[PDB]
């Protein structure tokens, strides 16, 4: 005449680690370690935007990849791999910087600058590397000032863009640097050329120079860009002999979202607050391993493929 | 390591299904239950564990370093260290918690199972004895019934210490 | 999870006021209640001992500017780093409370059954346990008898065969 | 007869956290996570210097702001959130950097280049921007070159700083950018403009630009300037005729000090190890949740209103 | 803790220099000594498994990010010591905590080991012994050394000195 | 009749710390922390090289020191504390991200430039501030072009380097500023100096500055260093006027390898994976406080002298 007391065990018992025991059997366990993510971008509840081909460089300047994309609003602003900053070539000074300074972004309004050229010159210049529809453009923000009269000097100019607003612009401008001293007399004259750009907080002054260079996309010239905010309040000055490449728009930034790089196809029946490179990531884990480099609000990455807690008793079968 | 999980009980009950921790029987008529407190009060404690796990208080974070360009190489490298140490501290941090959760998770297992021994020990009193291996030989007739009063904590000792006294005493 | 606090006793004392642990007895001269001293002053003591890790105490100079422009990719990286770091102490202090709490409440635990099991002990066979933290005494114990308990001063052999016979019948 | 073993409880309880429950009563807690500063500078037993509106860099270059900071001993640095560092509109090439080595100095001298000047040249230069007794003045460790006679061609001018010390110095010069091709002429001549400084371990060349740009303090023009550490035994050498804004002193930081930043008010009663903008932290607890940035010997910052240490049992009232 | 090692047994036994866990005993044939191999092997396997997962670990390859033997910029050079004190701070408390936490669990394993043992030989004599409280057993029979051995070996039948036992006990 | 149990103690316990204690006595401990490290880089199964006083730049330049290395392959470069870079005193832009790249690479190659001078210029210029075999010379992969005869204005001039290989090269280029009016009419001319670098992604002016120095290596002029990576397919182009280093040899950086400063000295029959400056560290412990620089595979830096773990029990004597 007996009572017995006992525990239940499992037929299967599941394999974790403890402080005295790599390799303990228990009755039951769940991964702590998130491995499997979504191939997608899941955009539900968020307002995003993708821009596809158009680097966001090519926003500010205005890429004729970039025509759809010159202003909006977003949550999420998602940047694809071999997007196109220039048509022209060239490039920006400080361009990582800026490229944050847009991806930190909720949105771009554009403000016309009203500047205003004299008879003397030609501001509606284009070329073959930047085409719309059949025919040459260029950048749809800012315009290229030439001599009317090939060959004359560019007269002394200047134009100075007021903010008039209650917040900073981000005023953009380039600097032409032609192929050959012939391109450069042609457009500018033979003076020494020479422009300068002042506001309160930032002073600069550029001279363009005539080099040989191979040629990117049919040009051996190029157009360097430049860029500051310019504060409530304050004018920027642009005092110029050619070579400037004047902003025709500036842009202002506005309030503040997610930038995604990514090559993965939009979802928007998916939700998720957790973005990398190939997707998103959605767990209740507290880790995943599944990549390092992620944005957003995500669980911490560890290296370990698997972290079993136990959840069951050790496990004795008879 | 309280003595009872891996211990004196020799193996778990993979019959056993309807509770972590029960009883089985013998007398007259018998021959298996659980008990519905004991597997509750470890239960509970899992998914105590399991609830700080889920726990998400994330921080937003953004990106430092391009996917798409070159970075600066100076910087790039202050990123990479950075980035690795923190990664080597989570890694460390994860293994560390879970292997320390899985320690506590076990032993209390363990605490829960011969916290109801000792229950029934204590129920008994003198009319039964401790066979060592988890059961208790008893010496007095129980009844099916009786058996019920000893898990349903109601059973009277006194009601029945005469009787087994003198089947342990002679 | 040691079986008696929250346990197989029932509820505490809080007619108790200096000591963690303690003694309640009944007999012919009426009843009283006294603290342990040995048993609360170990866990007391361990306490003590959690408090002075947790206040033992490197010096940091600033890396951005309050007052003014800080380069932007730089500033980036600073936030980046600063509040990893923050997730980190944060996951750390939430993580050192919680399994310090666990341990405390669980030694706690320990040293009330250590007490009881140190008595059980001392009472040999002169006494049954009710399973409720009581032992029902089978001979008669004075003021002064009880209070040998509390000593560990009781020898189990002078009562012992009055309370063998008054345990068999 | 019977003996009974029992614990103690209490009436009003206290909630902490554990591994399995987040709601576990005990007879006693207490906080591990600091929620109360001190708003204010706690400075006793700190030798230190309150810059008021004088911002770091107006230290080295003289700004009227900074005239009783030009030199001093201290072990804490106090920054003021609007400081001034220019009075003569500009900017400092590697502000950052040299703010950063000011803040974390023990102090200040001031050793004087004894830079000399041809009678052509006139060095006592002023500007309504760099006032005092509200009338017109320049930095004070500084001098504004120009022409002595109004359009004449600034003579070809080289000026040599050795330093004799044993310890490196921090020299500071400008650059000036006039606002017209006028005032430029004025002050320097017609002349190309060209400026250059070179020591053993340093080299730079210089030239001032003419552009139009807002009035700043009343002024278009700029003045940008620059800095370098000059070696023991080293000597540096400026090579310029017209822009060159000359060091007519020379700093040397001296040891090592704490720099903060922040507007709170200075206490000089209490003592303090740790710092940031809204004051002072004091405390033995090892978190903090007042502030992530932080400066000295501070807990860690966390962001938790509370978490509580149980520093008692299991507290279990009775039914 | 469990109440044995710095509990109700007095103190340590310096002579037992082949166990951590033992018996001694006396019976009339003489006073002798033996250590029980599997309880001090249940502690050992939870040591090394212990010292195992301290030294079980695999590293992550760091580049240099600081010139030993020239200067770098001031500013990114702050940025590199604030971000690697703070690393440091993050790994001195966690080795402190470790070592902390596990000394802690240790030190009552090597305990609950103990506790483990004597409940075993309890539970084992049954009704043919009593405890004093000093870790010892009164046994109640005439307990031979290939008896004693037997208490050792686990083998001891219990209902074989019973009731010489029994009779003992009760006068 | 008695049967006891009881547990071992010893005479000399072990001091540890626990959650609750400071002063608590066990049977035994020990370390976590590794306080003692190998003075010699273990460079045994590392296809390592020691620079000794070459300076990494120096591989890339030529400088005599660096004369051993200036191609090779490596899994680990050593820097020293007494190394030349520079025998004609000057800078190199961006020296710290270049010094990085070239202590992460894996070997170096070598490629002519092929440019070619007409009879106006002298390639030959030599200088006592590099010694070669007695005499004087230059950097070995750069060529200091002066005019040939004395005081003539050095010749408009051009040079293009082709990158047709697979793989990016890196170019390296000088700039010579005169420490006098006299010293630069001699080398170049009267006339006005003026350098331009252009490719598909770097373009760039530069113009020679007189100025008045003290002297390093017993020479007073200087030489600025510039660098930038020539992609694959593309071509750069140098066009100059008296002042240009010129390229003779561009350089390819090649695979990955863990660069080390240390003054340790090499040990090729020692195993490591674990480095600082004072040498190597080789131990299974997690921890350690040797060095708080690092590189490789290390134990994780605190800042304690000791932190012992018990291997033992509570030690309770007799
Ligand atoms: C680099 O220089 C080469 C040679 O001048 C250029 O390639 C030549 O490419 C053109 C058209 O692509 C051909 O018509 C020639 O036959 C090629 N020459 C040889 C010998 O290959 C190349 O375009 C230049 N790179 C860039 C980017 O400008
Ligand atoms: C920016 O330009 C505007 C106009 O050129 C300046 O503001 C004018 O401000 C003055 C001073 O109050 C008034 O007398 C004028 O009536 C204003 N004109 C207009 C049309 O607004 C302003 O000072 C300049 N800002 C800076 C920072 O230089
Ligand atoms: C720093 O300047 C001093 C003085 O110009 C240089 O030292 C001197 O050498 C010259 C010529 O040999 C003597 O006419 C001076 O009298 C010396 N001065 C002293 C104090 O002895 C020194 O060479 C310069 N330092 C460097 C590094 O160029
Ligand atoms: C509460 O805990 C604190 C810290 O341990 C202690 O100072 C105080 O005496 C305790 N008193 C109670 C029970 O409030
Ligand atoms: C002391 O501890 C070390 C490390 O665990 C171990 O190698 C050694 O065996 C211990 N000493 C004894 C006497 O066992």
């Amino acid at each position: 005449d007996k009572i017995c007391l006992g525990h239940h065990a499992v037929a299967n018992g599941t394999i974790v680690k403890t402080l005295t025991n790599e390799q303990e059997e228990v009755t039951n366990a769940t991964e702590t370690v998130e491995s499997t993510g979504i191939n997608r971008l899941c955009m539900k509840g968020r307002k995003h935007k993708d821009l596809g081909n158009c680097h966001p460089i090519g926003m500010l300047i205005g890429t004729p990849a970039c025509d759809l994309h010159l202003t909006g609003m977003w949550d999420t602003l998602i940047e694809r791999e071999n997007a196109i900053a220039y048509c022209y070539p060239g490039a920006t000074v400080n361009v990582e910087a800026l490229r944050q300074k847009i991806m930190e972004s909720g949105g771009i309004n554009k403000i016309s600058t009203g500047f205003t050229y004299g008879s003397s010159i030609n501001s509606a210049g284009t070329t073959r590397a930047c085409m719309r529809n059949g025919g040459n453009s260029f950048y749809a923000e800012l315009k290229w000032l030439v001599s009317k009269s090939k060959g004359q000097n560019f007269p002394q100019t200047t134009n100075t863009y007021r903010n008039t607003d209650t917040a900073e612009h981000l005023i953009m401008w380039g600097i032409h640097h032609p192929s050959s001293t012939q391109e450069k007399n042609d457009l500018y004259g033979t003076q020494s050329l020479s422009i300068s750009v002042g506001s309160s907080t930032y002073r600069n002054n550029f001279v363009p120079v005539v080099g040989a260079r191979p040629q990117v996309n049919g040009q051996s010239g190029r157009i360097d860009f430049h860029w500051t905010l310019v504060q409530p309040g304050d004018n920027i000055t642009f005092s110029h002999n050619g070579g400037l490449i004047a902003p025709s728009r500036v842009s202002k930034l506005i309030g503040r979202g997610l930038g995604i790089q990514s090559d993965a196809p939009i979802d928007n029946n998916c939700e998720s607050k957790c973005f990398w490179r190939g997707g998103s990531i959605n767990t209740r884990l507290p880790f995943q391993n599944l990549s390092p480099r992620t944005v957003g609000q995500c669980p911490k990455y560890v290296n370990r493929r698997s972290l079993m807690l136990a959840t069951g008793m050790r496990n004795v079968p008879e | 390591l309280f003595g009872a999980i891996a211990g004196f009980l020799e193996n778990g009950w993979e019959g056993m299904v309807d509770g972590w921790y029960g009883f089985r029987h013998q007398n007259a008529q018998g021959t298996q239950a659980a008990d519905y407190k004991s597997t509750q009060a470890a239960i509970d404690q899992i998914t105590g564990k399991l609830n700080r796990l889920v726990e998400k208080t994330n921080t937003e974070f953004e990106s430092i370093e391009s996917e798409f360009s070159e970075i600066e190489h100076q910087i790039g490298n202050v990123i990479n260290w950075t980035k690795d140490s923190i990664t080597d501290i989570w890694t460390y941090q994860a293994e560390l918690l879970v292997a320390m959760e899985n320690q506590h998770t076990i032993d209390m297992a363990d605490s829960e199972m011969l916290n109801l021994y000792e229950r029934v020990r204590k129920q008994l009193r003198q009319n039964a004895e401790e066979d060592g291996k988890g059961c208790f030989e008893i010496y007095h007739a129980c009844d099916d019934s009786c058996m019920e009063s000893i898990r349903n904590n109601t059973y009277d000792h006194s009601q029945y210490r005469e009787e087994a006294l003198l089947n342990r005493l002679n």
